[PDB]
């Protein structure tokens, strides 16, 4: 046990730190910036296909 | 006796503080400003002086 | 929260995996067990606070000033008009700053969001940034009388030089 | 409380032999190539009879040194000469002068 | 699928124009180097927990190794131009603890006195190149920097490249590493081997999209690293002290990836450095499990063969010594033969490759040179024989590293998204024939140490230039700058 | 880690009277004084322990070594052994 | 120093400042005795210029071509590690001020601490009495009878003699 | 002819003078100095008000700019603050 | 460079009477490890050898001083030269700057920082 | 067995000090955290534009904050 | 200050009036308690300006500064009683009141509302500072550097008087900066060149130059009994900042004749920091850094136009706490060697472990560790001067190159073995040694959690 000295150490700061990126997004105007798609074909997530 | 060497000395900040209205309430010289700040209708532009 | 106009960006264009293979992978192990791990301590407290923080309801209000002289009053050697022509000015530059903020990240939406060309495409932020910060150090940026902050006895004088020596020494336009 | 010679004074030749050693034993009898005639050229702001330079220098380096601690660590007791740039320096090598690190980046 | 991301989380102090708050850059070394960096200190606090074994000031270490870690770590994550500069000092005051953990010692504190005095140089040219972003591209955060590429890059850059120098060893720099060895010995293999040296030359591998043009800068780069391969080379030779013959084998390493930037091959520069930082943090610790069972000489002399009841650490030497002939196969093969294959097209000095290759020679005798005179011979050196190999704290660490340390090339650059076109032409009489210069190392060290060994009796003739193994440099300028400057200078304008 | 006691430099002093070919195995064992067995008799006699002990011997340690268990004397003092 | 002795100064550093350069142990060991032949040259002669000139020849060659960085054995004047141990470094005498319950540990080892100090504080009646008279005038190095005449405590108690051990 | 004061240690811990009542120094140094003033002065500027009025001005920088944006009104305009007021003498 | 340093010399036998010379030392050395040794000391040694050292360096320099020399008046080639210098680096300086700043432009247009 | 004593200066003023140092600073500081986290939960602010106010403005406390 | 100078004034009737010992523990206690009640009136907002109430306070709005200015009085009680404790009470508590009197004119002087009550309050300091000098000080030549100690600062200041009426009679009256609006220009004359002379000149005396000031290695070498009032000698050197209320106006246009003295505080500021290397004496050494990096902010000021006023606000308190926590390390270990000189104390770090992490993070405020108070606006000196020029960085980049070795030319003075001496200095660092060298940096790192309260208008 493997029961708690790793869930004090890990397990606990998991969601409060992931609370502090829900409540981050809807605040500031610049969350997270994922670039773009990067896609040769044409595929399902859009309507036109690629040949 | 009851210490006047002890807290009664810091109890002068507030009479000081006392005193520090006096200037205040004889300076009421502007009311009618355009930073509003106009003393328009209002008790708001009045009151604190 | 704000509004979408001022912060605009393209629409997501996320595309499909296409897995294509009977080889297992884990990225089907790794989403179908972490979510709830998350779900559970989070958003359930968050909604325990959603209930718990609509319980009383607090106000705090917008400040909207009052501007009433602008330039040229008054005569020279005075203090009252020339106080809150200071008010005037001064707040009028103070809001000049940060609006120019919304156009610097705004050319930064473009840049971490196509990546790969990121030059020959977005067709403004390079255009209406040099547009804003090319038409700001002159007459709105007292160089380099900004120590004394210029106030209203420069930043009118370097526009007298815009105006006399600019558009009309030019010999003779 | 130590005022009898309690600094070097305007030398070099006010009965240099008397100056060491009354006091300030930097020579034992005026004659151990370490009496105050040192003054490198005076007239400047130099040194005095001054217990002082040009005695045998160029490095205090941590020797062997036993008989008493005596190299640099641990107070032998009247022996000034000069500090102050020694205690990151040292004597001669086995090479000498030629500079061929100029031929070597030619 | 990438999403590169930059965050947004907290403000720092705003001034007129510009704010910088913080944020965080995730593109092809978040996702590279961190595991590896992690991995590496994972296995290398149970050789401290073996050597640190007798010290009861044994809670100091890893506390400030720790610490050392983060100002290694928070640069790498970095897109401001600010948060770098707070990672490139961060990580120079940690080591005046570690060269200094040793108290007293006249060479050693002096060697802590040796390793900052360098340092600073290297600080004075970030800046200037810092203070031209702000007259011109109005903020310094590194996107808006690679949004528009000014025209005249030249005057940055050269402070960048001086920056360079202060850390990655370059010439004129060079004897900060061969001071830096006198702490203790699982600090110096993680002063030298994966931290320290790899930041030096980081900084301008972030800067590609601009280092194409302005062609006074590759002419230098290119030549300023040919320089640092073959100094370390002829100053390696009859060197005494197994940690010293492992400090310029690093440095002619260095010498490699000073040339990959002139040329414009950003990401196998790149994987070179994902390679290298498997090697010496192994070798340095597997040769001290060597100097503890002898516990005081530490030197070349007086070692014996390789079997005098020592059958594993031998195998992880050969592994190690044979990669660092210079890769037929072995762990760094996909970085090592890529670039000097890559060597074909160019536009150098043509001194250059003249230059370069030979140094593959060189890195290969480096090799054999603790095989013969550390693992050949008859058994020589003091008695009370007291050698111990048997504690699995040090065997957790050497299983874990050559597992990793074999498959290191072959797995990350088994998959990875492609950069850039490969030669895919190499000629007759032009291809594969620095393996062909490894080679003939073996044979001219065989005929060296088996002269110095069993000859016809070649008499100790007192006569030879022997300014090949000093180099020189620190002969005189660690006794000029210090009595110029120090003394004369001063005392005259002083009181 | 290993420790040292007083019984380890007993053996090695008496077998390097042995181990020099010029001093037969019939001397005494630890007081000899040399003179009944001037360079390389002062020298050469621990020039052996220059190879296997070998902390440099010093300018002091030459007039000592007369006495040959006076050699041994000192050594504890400068190794510090037991008690 | 004198000329005599100055030969053996030579003559120890002589053969040290060759085992830095061998390769072998025999390849030394068979240059001891051939170096030997060489010094065999004067056995024994008078103590002039003779005995000079085979010192003053022996300036070249010894300093010529002297130890290409040699053998230090570490625990030395220089050498790697040589003053390495100083994070403990043996602070003797730092246990004056404890202020106890700090002081709890090692009962025994307190009360042999003040023990020993008695001989310190009774010995000038002793040393200081032979240190007038030992001493003629102000002259050579100043230890004393090492007997003391009756019993010498130490002459150099207690900082010599309970000197710093190492570890 | 030289009477002075040497290390205060007699056996006790001491805190700047003495013991009794000035053994008080302690926490009366501790108690003020620190964990009254270093933490609820510490905690009185951390959420202090607008600084400068700066925070009217950042929401209000994200209003007025949109309106600009929404009909016709340039930016960055440095327009001589409403010209034709000043008579702008020649020469 | 910095020195040959001349480690060896001749003897036998140049001064005779030369010795002793640790006499000096030895006496005070006696004189040192007398004072060194005692029950109760607590307190550092007066050594007056650091004592003549920096108040003989420190003051008492010029009390030595007169301008009695030109090589005492060296001292204007060293502080005041490389002042006029500067300024003749700086004066030349910020007014080439200046009418290429006055007179044409140069500069970017999104200057603002500055 | 080789066994020995450690030579340490003193261990009592260095680790009596540390002491008052963490003892006052949770003495208060701990205490005060309650109430950063109390006016968190129950207290807000809501929410812009503008309000109206009616015609003489609001008082000070015009913040958007709890305790500012 | 409504009622900031009246309480403190009420605390001078206490001293004499109190018991025995009581009177250390009873001053301080006190003391603290004003540091509230400045905390709270001020730190308003905030948008030009806050005129406080009359004719003698505006608020110090542009820059606070004033909170630097109280601590120290609760904080140098605590360092003085190291070797004070030998003499008669009556004359020990003079000593108190003189220190508690230097406080008053500093509380209403930096913000002083005015000209014609500055200068009377700029001179108003001086006379308790000499009066420490003269009695109750160190060893002998304290005399004529109480000498060297005025004709300076006296010599210099007269003209102001001779500047300052002559403003008053010819263009409206300087009671008032914020009537300060019409101002003429100054034009290139033979008149107006001595007009801005007199006007600088004087406040060149307090912040020194490479000229005129070796005054200042006087004060500091031979000092009273233990940093006593040095720390407040820190202040009262970085207090010259009323160059930031005069010449932002005044003639601000006569740069023509900026240039020497931009030039002599720049090749100045070089040669000082390497005038220290080889020197003898501790109180001394911090003296000299004290000079070189206290002569950086001179050439953020004559060089206008902000982005240099931001961190010659911040340079200013940079080493005012960083000095005078150097000065609290040099007043420590000097009552267990009671003498000051650095070379005889080989062998300490292992007498002394508890405070030797103090001398680290002491000494790392020089190199300065870039997320500091320091490093943060050092580098905005770069951001001004190289839009001067590109020569700039040169001499200024080599200042933060010697402090590197001249401040680490300190830390490894105190590992040394086997230390020959000191049956002496047992005393392992008591609680008044260590409580007393904290809140320096305690303050200090938490102004660089959020450092927006240290910056001008600006
Ligand atoms: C037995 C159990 C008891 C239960 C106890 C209660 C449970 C814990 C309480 C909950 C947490 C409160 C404690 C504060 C830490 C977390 C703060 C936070 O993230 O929430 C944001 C929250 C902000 O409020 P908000 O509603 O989100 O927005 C208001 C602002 O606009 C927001 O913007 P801003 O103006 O605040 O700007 C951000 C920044 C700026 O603030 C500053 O840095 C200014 C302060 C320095 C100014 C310069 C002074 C120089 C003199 O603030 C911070 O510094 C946050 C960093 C962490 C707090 C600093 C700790 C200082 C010690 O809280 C604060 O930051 C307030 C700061 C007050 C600090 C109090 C520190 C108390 C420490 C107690 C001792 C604990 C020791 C534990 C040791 C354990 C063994 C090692
Ligand atoms: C040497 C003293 C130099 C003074 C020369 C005379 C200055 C003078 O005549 O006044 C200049 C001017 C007032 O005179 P004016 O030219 O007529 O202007 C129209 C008003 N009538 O305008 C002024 O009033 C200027 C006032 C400042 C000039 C007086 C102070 C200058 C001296 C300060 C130098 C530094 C101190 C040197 C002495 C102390 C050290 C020993």
């Amino acid at each position: 046990r493997h029961s708690i000295f790793a869930f004090t150490h890990v397990l606990i700061p998991v969601w409060i730190i992931h609370y502090y990126l829900k409540y981050h997004v809807t605040t500031k105007p610049y969350t997270i910036v994922e670039k773009k798609p990067r896609i040769f074909p044409g595929d399902t997530i859009l309507e036109t296909g690629e040949v | 006796r009851d210490h006047w060497v002890h807290v009664l000395v810091p109890m002068g900040f507030v009479f000081g503080y006392y005193l520090d209205r006096k200037n205040d309430e004889k300076l009421t010289a502007f009311r009618n400003k355009s930073l509003l700040y106009k003393r328009e209708l209002k008790p708001n532009e009045e009151v604190t002086w | 929260s704000w509004d979408k106009d001022v912060y605009p960006e393209p629409p997501r264009r996320t595309p499909a995996p296409s897995p294509q293979t009977s080889l297992p992978n884990p990225i089907t192990y790794l989403t179908k067990a972490f979510d709830l791990l998350v779900d559970r301590p989070v958003t359930l407290v968050r909604e325990f606070i959603e209930r718990q923080h609509a319980k009383n309801k607090y106000y705090y209000y917008h400040r909207e000033f009052r501007r009433v002289p602008d330039i040229t009053e008054c005569q020279e050697k005075d203090v009252l008009c020339m106080f809150e022509a200071e008010m005037q000015w001064r707040r009028d530059y103070k809001v000049d700053q940060e609006i120019v903020n919304i156009i610097q990240e705004r050319l930064k939406a473009c840049q971490q969001r196509e990546g790969e060309s990121h030059r020959q495409n977005c067709a403004k932020e390079l255009e209406q940034f040099t547009q804003v910060v090319k038409a700001y150090q002159d007459r709105y940026h007292d160089l380099g009388a900004h120590y004394s902050a210029r106030k209203c006895l420069a930043k009118q004088k370097q526009r007298m030089l815009a105006e006399r020596k600019a558009a009309k020494e030019a010999a003779a336009a | 409380a130590s005022h009898i010679t309690k600094d070097m004074l305007p030398g070099p030749y006010p009965k240099t032999p008397e100056e060491r050693a009354a006091a300030a034993k930097k020579y034992n009898m005026r004659v151990e190539d370490y009496e105050p005639y040192p003054d490198d050229g005076t007239g400047y702001g130099d040194y005095p009879k001054l217990p002082d330079r040009s005695q045998q220098e160029r490095d205090p380096w941590y020797d062997w040194d036993h008989p008493d601690l005596r190299l640099n660590w641990g107070e032998p007791m009247h022996w000034d000469l000069d500090m102050y740039i020694r205690n990151r320096v040292d004597t001669s090598p086995t090479p000498v002068n030629w500079n061929l690190m100029c031929k070597h980046l030619f | 699928s990438g999403q590169e991301l930059i965050i947004s989380n907290w403000h720092w102090l705003t001034i007129q124009t510009l704010k910088l708050s913080l944020s965080f850059k995730m593109d092809y070394f978040s996702m590279m180097f961190i595991p590896v960096a992690l991995f590496v200190t994972w296995s290398i606090m149970e050789f401290s927990m073996w050597y640190m074994y007798s010290d009861p000031n044994i809670n100091k270490f890893f506390k400030y190794l720790l610490l050392f870690l983060i100002t290694m770590l928070i640069l790498v994550t970095a897109n401001n131009l600010f948060q770098l500069f707070i990672g490139w000092e961060g990580v120079g005051i940690m080591s005046f603890l570690l060269i200094g953990w040793w108290y007293g010692r006249a060479d050693a504190n002096t060697a802590a006195l040796q390793a900052i005095l360098y340092n600073r140089i290297g600080d004075i040219g970030f800046i200037l190149a810092m203070a031209w972003f702000l007259t011109n591209l109005n903020t310094w955060d590194l996107q808006q920097i690679f949004m528009l590429n000014p025209s005249d890059s030249n005057m940055p850059l050269i402070g960048l490249a001086l920056a360079a120098t202060g850390k990655s060893a370059q010439f004129g720099l060079h004897p900060w590493l061969p001071s830096a060895m006198e702490g203790p010995t699982p600090v110096s293999a993680l002063l030298h081997s994966s931290t320290m040296v790899v930041a030096g030359i980081f900084l301008l591998i972030r800067f590609y999209p601009l280092t194409e043009n302005n062609k006074y800068i590759q002419s230098i780069t290119l030549c300023l690293g040919a320089i640092t391969t073959l100094f370390t080379a002829m100053c390696a030779l009859t060197q005494n002290d197994i940690k010293k013959i492992i400090a310029f084998s690093t440095s002619s390493q260095l010498g490699l990836m000073m040339v990959t930037i002139g040329i414009n091959q950003p990401y196998l520069a790149f994987l070179h450095i994902c390679t290298h930082a498997f090697f010496k943090a192994m070798l340095f610790m597997c040769s001290g499990s060597i100097i503890h069972s002898l516990n005081d000489e530490q030197d070349i002399r007086k070692m014996g063969g390789l079997f005098k009841a020592m059958p594993f650490t031998t195998t992880a030497l050969i592994v190690g010594s044979l990669a660092l002939t210079g890769m037929p196969f072995l762990t760094g093969f996909y970085s090592k033969d890529l670039i000097i294959e890559a060597a074909n097209t160019s536009y150098t000095n043509a001194w250059a490759l003249l230059m370069t290759l030979i140094a593959t020679s060189f890195t290969a005798i480096y090799s054999t040179r603790i095989i013969f005179f550390a693992l050949l011979g008859q058994p020589r050196f003091p008695t009370l024989v007291n050698i111990n190999e048997n504690n699995p704290l040090l065997i957790n660490s050497i299983k874990r590293l050559l597992i990793g340390s074999l498959f290191a090339g072959y797995i990350i650059s088994n998959n990875i998204p492609p950069t850039t076109i490969p030669q895919m032409t190499m000629p007759y009489y032009l291809k594969t024939t620095a393996l062909i210069v490894t080679i003939l190392g073996f044979i001219l060290a065989l005929e060296i140490s088996n002269m110095t060994k069993n000859l016809k009796y070649h008499y100790p003739s007192n006569a030879f230039k022997f300014s090949t193994l000093l180099g020189y440099f620190p002969t005189i300028m660690h006794r000029l700058a210090p009595y110029m400057n120090l003394s004369m200078s001063q005392k005259s304008a002083s009181s | 880690a290993p420790p040292l006691t007083l019984e380890g430099i007993k053996d090695r002093v008496l077998y390097v009277l042995k181990l020099y070919d010029k001093i037969d195995p019939e001397k005494l064992s630890v007081n000899s004084h040399f003179m009944k067995d001037d360079s390389l008799d002062q020298v050469e006699i621990i020039m052996a322990m220059e190879d296997e002990f070998g902390f440099e011997i010093p300018d002091i340690d030459a007039e000592k070594l007369m006495c040959p268990q006076e050699i041994v004397d000192y050594i504890a003092d400068k190794k510090d052994v037991y008690e | 120093l004198t000329h005599q002795q100055k030969v053996l100064r030579l003559y120890k550093r002589a053969l040290r400042h060759l085992e830095s350069w061998c390769i072998h142990r025999d390849k030394y060991r068979y240059f001891a005795c051939l170096l030997r032949a060489r010094f065999d040259e004067h056995k024994n002669e008078k103590d002039m210029v003779k005995a000079t000139q085979l010192l003053r020849e022996a300036e070249e060659e010894f300093w010529h071509g002297q130890h290409p960085q040699p053998y230090i054995f570490p625990e030395s004047p220089g050498g790697t590690s040589y003053e390495r141990y100083e994070c403990y470094k043996v602070p003797e005498w730092c246990l004056d001020d404890w202020h106890p319950s700090e002081k709890a540990m090692y009962p025994d080892y307190f009360a042999k601490r003040e023990q020993w100090k008695k001989l310190r504080r009774e010995s000038w009646e002793r040393e200081v009495k032979q240190l007038q008279e030992e001493t003629p005038v102000g002259g050579p190095r100043t230890e004393a009878l090492p007997p003391a005449r009756k019993q010498g405590d130490l002459p150099p108690l207690w900082w010599h003699i309970v000197t710093r051990p190492r570890e | 002819e030289d009477e002075n004061l040497y290390e205060k240690n007699p056996d006790s811990h001491g805190y700047d003078k003495d013991p009794a009542v000035d053994i008080w120094n302690m926490r009366v140094v501790f108690f003020f100095g620190f964990s009254i003033v270093l933490v609820l002065g510490s905690t009185f500027v951390a959420y202090l008000p607008d600084y400068r009025m700066q925070e009217w001005a950042r929401r209000e920088a994200e209003r007025l700019v949109k309106y600009r944006e929404a009909h016709g009104l340039p930016i960055m305009e440095s327009n001589c603050f409403d010209p034709s007021k000043i008579q702008l003498p020649e020469d | 460079t910095t020195l040959d340093p001349a480690e060896y010399d001749i003897s036998s036998e140049t001064r005779k009477a030369q010795a002793e010379r640790l006499a000096i030392r030895s006496r005070l050395k006696r004189e040192y490890q007398l004072q060194y040794y005692d029950p109760s000391r607590r307190g550092v040694i007066e050594d007056p050898a650091l004592v003549r050292w920096t108040y003989a360096r420190s003051a008492n320099i010029y009390p030595n001083f007169r301008p009695n020399t030109k090589t005492s008046l060296l001292g204007a080639l060293f502080g005041i030269g490389p002042l006029v210098f500067w300024y003749y680096v700086f004066k030349t300086d910020r007014d080439r700057k200046e009418k290429l700043i006055q007179e044409g432009k140069l500069d970017r247009t999104f200057n603002i920082s500055y | 067995g080789k066994r020995l004593f450690i030579i340490k200066p003193s261990g009592f003023y260095d680790k009596r000090f540390l002491k008052l140092l963490r003892f006052y600073i949770l003495l208060t500081g701990i205490p005060v955290a309650i109430g950063i986290t109390l006016i968190n939960v129950f207290i807000g602010e809501a929410e812009l534009a503008e309000i109206p106010e009616g015609y003489v403005p609001e008082h000070w406390e015009y913040f958007k904050h709890p305790i500012s | 200050m409504l009622k900031y100078i009246i309480p403190t004034i009420m605390l001078m009737p206490l001293t004499w009036l109190s018991k025995n010992n009581m009177i250390w523990v009873n001053s301080t206690a006190h003391s603290l308690l004003i540091s509230f009640t400045s905390l709270l009136l001020m730190n308003q907002f905030g948008d030009n300006s806050l005129n406080f109430s009359l004719l003698f306070f505006s608020d110090s709005l542009s820059t606070p500064l004033l909170i630097l200015t109280m601590w120290l009085l609760p904080l140098m009680l605590m360092a003085s009683q190291h070797h004070l404790s030998k003499e008669n009470l009556t004359r020990k508590k003079l000593f108190i009141t003189m220190l508690i009197s230097l406080q008053l004119f500093l509380i209403m002087t930096f913000t002083a509302m005015e000209l014609i009550l500055f200068y009377i309050l700029f001179e108003a300091t001086l006379v308790p500072t000499l009066i420490i000098i003269t009695r109750w000080g160190n060893q002998t030549e304290r005399l004529n550097a109480g000498l060297y100690f005025l004709f300076y600062t006296l010599a210099g200041s007269l003209p102001l008087l001779v500047a300052l009426i002559y403003i008053q009679n010819t263009v409206g009256s300087l009671n008032f900066l914020m009537l300060q609006y019409w101002v003429q220009p100054v034009h290139n004359s033979w008149s107006n060149v001595f007009m801005w002379l007199a006007c600088m000149m004087a406040f060149m005396v307090k912040m020194p130059l490479y000229g005129l000031h070796l005054w200042l290695p006087k004060a500091h070498v031979e000092a009273p009994i233990a940093g006593s009032m040095v720390l407040a000698a820190v202040l009262l050197k970085l207090g010259g900042y009323g160059m930031l209320r005069i010449t932002l106006i005044l003639n601000p246009m006569t740069d023509f004749m900026a240039y020497p003295f931009i030039m002599l505080s720049l090749w100045g500021m070089i040669m000082t920091s390497s005038i220290c290397l080889r020197q003898t004496d501790l109180k001394s050494l911090i003296a000299y850094s004290s000079v070189s990096h206290m002569a950086l902010v001179i050439v953020a000021i004559l060089i206008q136009t902000p982005w240099s006023y931001m961190g010659a606000t911040a340079l200013m308190i940079a080493h005012g706490l960083t000095s005078s926590m150097l000065f609290c390390l040099a007043n420590s270990n000097y009552e267990r060697i009671h003498s000051r000189t650095m070379i005889l104390a080989r062998g300490l770090q292992t007498l002394l472990p508890l405070m030797a992490t103090w001398w680290l993070l002491a000494s790392l405020t020089n190199l300065a560790l870039p997320p500091t108070i320091n490093l943060i606006g050092e580098l905005f000196v770069v951001m001004s001067t190289f839009s001067w020029s590109n020569i700039t960085i040169i001499l200024m980049g080599v200042n933060m190159v010697i402090t590197a070795l001249y401040s680490l030319y300190m830390l490894i003075m105190t590992q040394r073995g086997k230390y020959t001496y000191h049956i002496n200095n047992i005393s392992p660092s008591f609680t008044r040694e260590n409580a007393l060298m904290s809140l320096h940096i305690l303050p200090l790192l938490l102004l660089t959690l959020n450092p927006k309260i240290i910056l001008g208008p600006l």
